[PDB]
């Protein structure tokens, strides 16, 4: 396990939580990206998601370098799923610990809108009639 | 130079890589130029362009041993 | 597994984030508190906490009720342990799942601070001089 | 009526919990008082007193069969 890693198989949750833990932190919070079925107005089958995957394994690795200086004490670990995932799989988890709560809240939602913004990692909604590469 | 292509651009061209013998060094801007020319076909698409894992600007350089990779919008998490 | 629960025994992870996933939500959020030997500078052995137990299951479900209430959609799950805990040990989780990440990270941070303004539990700091029960 | 005791208050009166008959029922204000003339050395601690399980106000009345709580200052997490 990598703390930063670009995986094909169903990612294992809970070690993520381990590697972050030491005697200075009193705070985990771990994020979970997972697999909506329904509602931009017609039912997804499956995503399908790519990745450039060592420049996206190297943005994971600075994203984690942009929090340590925002917010020294922090320990960050992220890995991002690719393949075909099903309803409700995990495609993305972040784990940020922290002495006190409030840095594991703030460093943690700075990963999460940094990976939509830097990371070479694209996501394709298959549905039954057709399918689409999303943007943003 | 190796070009390397995703999403919809790698589902246009039908392809992820190919070779393209560069003589010289040119900018950012000009590898776009030759590309539409190249690929009429994705000229309407964005996308930034990523030499050797970095993003970089247009007037920058790619030299003829340099991997380029065409970046569309993200569309991680 | 309750829902809302206070346990003696160590706190089983996974389950929670399971707990509160179906095929609308997209993110979940987890919160795990951790006991921490260093609080910048001070050193703890280890804490005790202890819960006026039925009282403080209600007062779970009355936060799992307001965040239904502000944040529509999400589903909420909490537990905190009690007795004797160690470095690291995990002695609170709050599960958090919603449609969308921001409501998500809102309400699992709302969750944790009513916990600590309402929620009749107590923590007992050990060091090796003495001890103390903590207030705010 | 039941008495529980926690945290600080608990060791303080080195007790758990107690009984005591009341005839008819009474304020939280009337109980506090019945409360430290019995027990002086708690009658600086701060607490909120609880009501089968529910938070009261001094005004509150609590009934000889019900089960009160003093609640110090809470530190969950
Ligand atoms: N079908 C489907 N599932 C998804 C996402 C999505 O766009 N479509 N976004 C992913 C995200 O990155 C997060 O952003 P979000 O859409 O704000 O909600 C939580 C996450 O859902 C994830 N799961
Ligand atoms: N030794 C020690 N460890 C602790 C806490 C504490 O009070 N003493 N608070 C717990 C909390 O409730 C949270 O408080 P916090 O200040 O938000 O920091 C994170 C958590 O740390 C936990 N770990």
């Amino acid at each position: 396990m990598k703390q930063f890693e670009i995986v094909i198989e169903p990612i294992q949750t809970e070690q993520y939580r381990e590697f972050t833990i030491n005697e200075y932190q009193g705070a985990v919070v771990v994020f979970t990206g997972h697999v909506r079925e329904w509602t931009k107005g017609v039912k997804t089958e499956y995503l399908e998601y790519e990745a450039y995957i060592p420049m996206a394994e190297k943005k994971l690795a600075q994203i984690g370098d942009e929090i340590n200086e925002k917010w020294p004490g922090t320990i960050t670990s992220i890995v991002h799923r690719i393949g075909p995932l099903q309803i409700s799989d995990i495609a993305v988890l972040i784990a940020v610990s922290s002495p006190h709560r409030k840095d594991a809240y703030r460093a943690n939602e700075y990963a999460i809108e940094r990976i939509k913004e830097i990371v070479p990692i694209w996501k394709k909604e298959i549905w039954e009639d057709g399918s689409k590469w999303q943007g943003h | 130079m190796k070009v390397l292509y995703f999403a919809e651009i790698k589902d246009i061209l039908q392809k992820a890589q190919e070779d393209i013998v560069l003589e010289q060094a040119l900018t950012v801007q000009q590898f776009e130029d030759l590309l539409f020319e190249r690929y009429p076909q994705i000229n309407n698409k964005k996308f930034q362009v990523a030499v050797n894992e970095e993003f970089v600007q247009k007037s920058d350089f790619i030299q003829p041993n340099d991997t380029v990779a065409l970046i569309p919008p993200v569309s991680g998490g």
